[PDB]
């Protein structure tokens, strides 16, 4: 078995979504907390009719505390040692002491709107492998 | 942004081979454990098949111990076979406490693999120029032409005639084995003067002020900055630039956390939070985090306007002593109480260039210093109120009339700011008024910047002042560069009319080159001497990648660095550590201890058959097989308390090391020093500290004030977090490089707008001294006129607007700079994915 | 040795995209597929699972379509997102039924890939020389400044100060789009004559002589090789060189198993398996293949001495004619008849400089060729039985009075080798007169180098003989540099002193470049003109990677290669394919013709600017936004039967292809030409193929004779097998460099003994043009004093030994060199694991 | 896992290798052959009192044509396409069509003489895993 085999599991609907709010989400498993955000731009990753549509872990890949968004600014931010991360971007660090962009999932919106996860583009924090 | 898609790592085994491992980068000096095992084997998920004991099976918590990223995982080569690695922070350490910074953590990653295609830019072999490029060849070839060329100009011109550039710091490309491997080559084997070291133009100390006061930099622990009452913070980004120090101890005492500690070591006393003063006059990640961990109200941000330090610590140590607010009995017991009188050019110069200040008594320093609140904060530009404050915060008794505990912390925003000396000195003033050297919670030391690992003979012979290296290249001087893991292309001050030069002088030794024949080694040797002797410069380089400077020169020398070595340093501390080897050296790269002892060997045999005997004879002592040989014939033998201190010793007591000066050797342990100066004992002939009488006397450097005067911005310079250094490994980092792939140069929003600029736009800064680029980082919390470009940086030097104002003992002053800024480029496209966001977390 | 320990790879999925893929390098051209699917996706072991529809959890056997090496796989960036990639060869393509050379079989791996950090080498960003080192920049600021310097000096001092060096060739870094690219810039927006191309200094053709004769090098096909009595192989090594043609079409010929389809296709005549000429100074592993299949009894090598070969094919021609084993009706119908008169200077000079040799009749051609059996012997070192077999294995009648069917093949060693234009003219007289030219079974063909994919505006404006670029260039001559895929400092005739006047006259516009000031650009490009003026030169590189002659451009612009875009070409049958684009560009880089369009539009705006609007008009027509749209402009209205071609059409074809020219399109199929010529009219006015009088003159070029009278040993050159190129990817693939660190230099054994060298050691190669290094490497089957090193390689290059010596129309004569060795150094510890063994397989 | 669990496979016992006479073996299945070899020299993944035993696959990289072994060069040689491979140099194909050196057993001697093989450094031809 050469790589890791992702589940592909619905997250939620299209309609389920208010623009710049997080839905709180779990991907790969329960034990991987995330959530899915719509940014009201089309964005690297981002799906949906305005490709807007984002999906990312919100376990700070430094130590693991959890992220917290700021609305006013679309950013992600570490109480634990003041990381910050730009969900328009990939998740691209702004500054911070992780060695990686926050992970982002491989989202899929299915054709009555269903939200599919299939992938994450960096190790999740606290696991050796994605799919445990 | 970048993304590694690594989806899963390779799992250490229970029976991997442990290695102590100090952090290759900065001055914090974390611990780290290095693991290899088989690259055939694997550790598994069940608690008996891992290094930790933990089901990896299941999702770990915030903290743990039994996880790392995937800058920590690489394949390597040790003793010949690959290996798996992972470089993980150690928890048992009491610098870090398991914190990795950015850089850290990338340790195995920026390693040299190729099975993982790491660093495939680190130098493999001996590089010579001919036949019309660079060439690679075997170490004899090139340093028997190293020696050649080196051992006839200096038999022709003496010793004056080679310049040397060398780092003197520790951790990787520095070190105990490595600085007395090349401090013995060049001051005892011979009398170098024209030297001078990596960050700095002549062979001198960055503070000279401290030391000179009887104050040794390094003197407190880093439990002070969780014991003090108030930290003194002046030009540091701590968070940036000294960051598990200040995020495991300075966060503690700013977050209340360290109070039962306080209570527990210093009870007949109040204790309450630490509070923070920092100087700085840009706005840093580093004030924001103290705001949002200790409260505004418990942070005091003095923005000083640029270079004016001095004018504030005057007028403090005017307040505080005119309060009655100092330790009476320090001051009685442990300084100078005879003062003397001022040379005759003073105020506005000393007795000489070797001394800028004047040393005296506190009475005497507090009435030569002595400047009102008024004048100070016309100077400063700061408000009468936040001066008092802040001499509040660093004398006024607590309850009781008890002493406030103050750790004063300075690092390159003082050191490479205005009048290096007086204002080192007049910083010092105020912890020796206040008794906050070498007791608890105290401290006026150097953040720090590498780890430190010197040890060298003698440097009585490079004068004070030294010479200044980059001015005698400048003016066609010299004829023979041995460069040591510095980059002065990308490093230096004047940097732009230094690559002019240097081009063109190591040119005219190129083309000599390219014509003689070289299979006729004599008739090479001949042809480049004689190019030197029309002003050329002949250079060889020793260092890991191939460098800027490196482009001009005619033979490189590859290096192994920390990891591929055994290496021994300190850190901020003094807390020592060995740094175990867990993998190879790439291809034929050597110590560069081994480097300096194969040179000096071949230094003999090409003297000894030019049949200059006697001058051959000087390059003994350097039999060296490994760099432990270097450790014991340099450090063991010289440093105080060095017969201690062995590997097998270091290695017992782990990533936690002891406090150097050792004391002794007990029950497998070292014994060290925690802090300095606990009898009150200072590091003068009569053992008191002085004060320093240190009055303003403006922008002291050359050219300075008319700098300021006819440009428009301030160019602020200094580090980023995610960079290390001149990002000589960053430059293969996808990580590091996705995310600038220009230098940022921090403007305020409305000065981008007033000067027709948006955001990743590609712009010019020129001066007097030159031009160079930088990317438009828009900053809403710069101050209008003032910018902060990154230093250093491949794709864009700051240094090329530096100007070659020096003090007077030759420190550079690289943070007054000002230029004038014009767009060179919209936007470009490779900047499109990139966040321009605030650094600033927001709670 | 090199292993990556890679143990086990993604397995295609059943749902993959299908890409179709022509090699990118040699011109074979064999085919490949593309498999691309999402990085988060992969196959499994049942046959449903994947690709091939087998289960992949058993062990496949010899030949098997279901594998792939470890360099066939790699993950690449396709529309912005990491995907899986295999590229291998495909077992339906008729060129090499699923063959993969060592160098086709590492395109994956040596595709750009950030994610597992391969060819990170690869340029990504436009660089410009500024504030003393290379910059990145934008697009719109390199082109600006790379038009307005060109614009500006062209102005001044008209096209001829405009030096263009470019591709000609196909596959990767040349093919129909890009060539059309560059020559509308070049040849039809401009008239510029001082144009080289990437393998000779002037803008000629490799063989005028076949040419002018009427006989387009190329016509034949390889099934043809496959159904010759006899092959003639001359200066070729096709096993390493072209290895699939040789492998899947000669080798079946030699083992007799293409007796059947013989004995099918062409009964009425007797069939035996093929036997085989090589004419080769030396012997090769493709000499060695040849016994191993054929039996040495059906092999002749004629092993004649360095630059004989003319002499060899005129006794031949004389003694086939003699005999009368000619093709009487052939040479009746097909050939000029006119009587003519030899011109005033024969047989030493021809009547200019632009026709070395004379073009006549069969009976005027033997007559002038005539020579001895016992002349060629004394002047090639050849036997007499030796020639006399040849003659009999070339024109001696089969069985019946059959005529014998003759492939003759030549490369490099012919084409670079003495006397180009006649000794190409002699061996076509051999195939005219014995028939074998438009017939099965025949030929005479370059064996070739590159793909070819050349479509151009006229370049009659050159002239003929063309203009010696280098020549220019080293004599100071010409102001700006346009360098297309080609790096003379590794790859041009003598090239150590074209890298020391190269490096000068760049310096000189380096220097004048770091003293400006850049964001002042008008004042930029007046310092880099007058720098030009005062007798610099700007250069400006377009490349995929930072090449030696890079290290002296001012601009470098990046290229996107082949799989990174479309692309066209055409194999050494003409078999044209569509190599299908499965990956992105690296970084902001684009495809050559894009880059000629918005050099080509820049052009139009800066001219415009500065008020030659009639100029400006000139470079209009390069609208392109993708290189299909180049396609459409250059092959499809340019070639014969273009209107047949599109890419949707070439698509459906798959790597099968067609055959050039296109006659039709039916039933979705283009319709080709297997053979050129089948009905006796050859490309001439009249239709008449010409014979050539080429009379023996020695050594043609001028100082060959004296070179080689005055030096110990040859130095033959060409390739190896491993190598492509001068090895521009290979320097970043690891099981390239870990084989050959340095060139070698094979020696035969006692010259190693006689000369004190050991496997391995470092040795200088020197003569009057100048002097190189390579790694002796013991080679039992080189003849005493014929030493061969390998070209084009970084690390020691061949060529700065080659004289400046050409031929009358500028062919460049690399085979004829010689030289001295002598050691530089031991054997270097970077050498001591190799194996120094035969590279000849034994049985 | 991460990485491909090989089996520590018992070979042969170095009392059964005659120097410079390949004993056939495979390994890691049965499916793999390979050989032992004893070189009389000590070379790059060498085993054994003298570090001469190596252990390779004889399957060619290549196309997958058995090799056969010139004892007077120590070279093994390909006949499908002219490969030369030197197993005194780690199987570094001295001249051929492979884009690998030649697959090399990772080896291991017991006490009693016992050679096992552990791992191997190249993939195999034929497999796409080389545990399949
Ligand atoms: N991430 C990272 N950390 C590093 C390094 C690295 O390269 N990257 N390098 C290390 C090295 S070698 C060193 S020396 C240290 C340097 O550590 P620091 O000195 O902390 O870092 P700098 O960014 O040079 O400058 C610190 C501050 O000085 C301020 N400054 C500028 N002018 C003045 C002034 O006139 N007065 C005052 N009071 N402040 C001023 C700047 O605004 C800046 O925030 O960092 C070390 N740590
Ligand atoms: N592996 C590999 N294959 C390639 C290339 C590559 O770089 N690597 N490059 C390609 C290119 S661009 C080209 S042009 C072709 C070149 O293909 P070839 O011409 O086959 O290769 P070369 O090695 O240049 O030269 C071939 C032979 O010419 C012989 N020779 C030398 N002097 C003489 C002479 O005076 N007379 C005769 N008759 N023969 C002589 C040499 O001994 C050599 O064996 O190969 C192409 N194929
Ligand atoms: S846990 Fe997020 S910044 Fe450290």
């Amino acid at each position: 078995a050469a790589g890791v085999e992702y589940p592909a599991n619905r997250l939620a609907n299209i309609s389920e979504l208010t623009l710049n709010e997080p839905l709180d989400v779990a991907y790969p498993d329960e034990d991987a907390a995330g959530v899915l955000l719509k940014l009201g731009t089309r964005v690297e990753g981002g799906v949906g009719p305005d490709g807007d549509i984002v999906g990312f872990s919100t376990i700070c890949p430094h130590k693991g505390f959890p992220l917290s968004y700021s609305a006013d600014n679309k950013t992600f931010n570490c109480p634990g040692h003041f990381s910050v991360f730009d969900p328009e971007k990939g998740g691209q660090q702004v500054w911070g002491q992780a060695t990686q962009n926050l992970p982002q999932y491989v989202l899929r919106v299915a054709d009555n709107g269903d939200i599919f996860a299939e992938g994450v583009d960096e190790l999740i924090y606290g696991r050796l492998s994605n799919v445990l | 942004a970048f993304k590694r898609h690594i989806d899963r790592l390779p799992i250490i085994p229970a029976d991997a081979k442990k290695h102590n491992v100090t952090c290759h980068f900065c001055i914090v000096g974390c611990g780290y454990h290095a693991y290899t095992w088989p690259i055939n084997k694997q550790g598994g998920t069940d608690p008996q098949n891992n290094i930790f004991g933990v089901d990896l099976s299941e999702q770990q918590q915030a903290e743990s111990d039994a996880w790392y990223s995937p800058s920590m995982y690489n394949v390597v080569k040790q003793d010949g076979r690959d290996v798996h690695v992972v470089i993980k922070p150690d928890h048992e350490c009491v610098v870090n406490s398991g914190l990795g910074s950015v850089r850290g953590a990338r340790m195995a990653e920026t390693s040299f693999s190729e099975a993982r295609n790491t660093q495939q830019q680190r130098l493999t072999d001996p590089l010579v120029w001919r036949y019309g490029q660079m060439q690679p060849t075997s170490w004899d070839d090139a340093l028997d032409l190293v020696a050649r060329v080196t051992a006839k100009i200096v038999k022709e011109k003496g010793e004056d005639a080679l310049i040397v550039s060398a780092f003197d710091h520790g951790g990787a490309g520095g070190g105990y084995e490595n600085t007395w491997g090349t401090g013995k080559l060049y001051f005892e084997a011979m009398k170098v003067k024209n030297i001078r070291i990596h960050n700095r133009p002549a062979y001198n100390s960055e503070v000279h002020g401290t030391r000179d006061m009887g104050v040794g930099e390094l003197n407190n622990c880093y439990e002070d900055a969780e014991l003090a009452d108030t930290i003194v913070a002046v030009g540091t980004n701590a968070l940036e630039t000294q960051t598990n120090y200040f995020l495991n101890h300075w966060i503690p005492n700013l977050r209340g956390e360290s109070l039962g500690k306080k209570k527990e070591l210093m009870p007949e006393e109040p204790h309450e939070a630490g509070r923070i003063i920092i100087v700085d006059p840009r706005r840093t990640v580093t004030v924001n985090a103290c705001e949002q961990t200790a409260g505004a109200d418990n942070v005091l941000h003095l923005a000083i306007n640029s270079g004016t330090d001095l004018a504030l610590f005057n007028a403090l140590f005017t307040y505080i002593a005119d309060k009655g607010w100092v330790d009476r009995d320090f001051i009685d017991k442990s300084t100078l109480r005879e003062g003397t009188a001022r040379p005759p050019l003073y105020p506005a110069r000393g007795v000489s260039e070797a001394n800028p200040g004047h040393l005296s008594s506190f009475e005497d320093a507090v009435e030569g210093c002595r400047m009102s609140i008024e004048e100070a904060a016309e100077i400063t530009g700061l408000d009468a109120a936040q001066i008092i404050k802040a001499a509040e915060w660093i004398g006024m008794p607590k309850e009781g009339g008890k002493r406030r505990r103050v750790m004063f912390g300075y690092e390159k925003g003082l050191i490479w700011g205005n009048d290096n000396y007086r204002t080192n000195g007049a910083l010092v003033n105020l912890a020796l008024a206040t008794g906050n050297i070498g007791r608890p919670g105290g401290g006026v030391v150097r953040l720090g910047g590498h780890q430190e690992g010197y040890v060298r003979p003698s440097d009585a012979h490079v004068g004070r002042p030294a010479a200044y290296v980059d001015q005698l290249l400048i003016g066609g001087q010299g004829g023979v560069h041995h460069i040591w893991g510095c980059d002065h292309y990308k490093t230096t001050l004047n940097a732009h009319e230094f690559k002019r030069v240097y081009k063109k002088r190591t040119d005219m030794v190129k083309d000599a080159m390219s014509a003689a024949p070289y299979g006729d080694r004599e008739a090479m040797v001949n042809a480049i001497v004689d190019a030197i002797n029309q002003g050329g410069l002949f250079a060889v380089n020793v260092d890991i990648i191939p460098t800027k400077i490196g482009e001009a020169c005619h033979v490189i020398l590859p290096a192994a660095t920390s990891g591929e070595m055994n290496l021994t340093s300190m850190n901020g501390e003094r807390r020592m550590r060995l740094t175990e080897r867990y993998m190879d050296p790439p291809g034929q790269s050597m110590p560069d201890c081994l480097i300096a002892a194969r040179l000096a060997n071949t230094m003999e045999r090409v003297l000894t058959e030019m049949g200059d005997v006697g001058y051959a004879a000087q390059f003994k002592g350097f039999d060296w097989q490994t760099e432990e040989d270097a450790f014991m014939d340099g450090y063991n033998k010289n440093a105080h308390g060095g017969e201690f201190v062995t590997y097998e010793r270091l290695s017992a007591m782990g990533t936690n090391g002891f406090q150097e000066p050792a004391t002794g050797f007990t029950d497998g342990k070292i014994e060290g020093t925690q802090r300095l100066y606990t009898d009150g004992v200072f590091s003068t002939d009569d053992g008191k500290a002085r004060f320093m009488d240190a009055p303003w006397r403006g922008l002291q450097a050359p050219g300075k004030q008319q700098q300021k005067d006819s440009h428009k911005y301030l160019i602020n310079n200094g580090r980023a977090n995610v960079v290390w250094q001149s990002a000589y490994l960053d430059q293969e980092n996808d990580f590091v490089m996705d995310r600038f792939p220009y230098p940022f140069i921090e403007m305020n929003p409305e000065d981008m707008a007033e000067a027709g600029l948006k955001e990743g736009d590609l712009v010019e800064i020129y001066n007097d001294a030159g031009a160079t680029q930088a990317m438009a980082y828009p900053t809403p919390t710069a101050r209008r006129g003032e910018t902060f470009m990154l230093f250093g940086f491949p794709t864009g030097v700051q240094g090329n607007v530096t100007s070659a104002g020096t003090n007077e003992l030759i420190i550079p002053n690289y943070k007054q700079t000002w230029g004038n800024i014009r767009k060179i480029s919209d936007a470009p496209r490779n900047v499109a994915h990139l966040s321009f966001k605030s650094k600033e977390y927001q709670s």
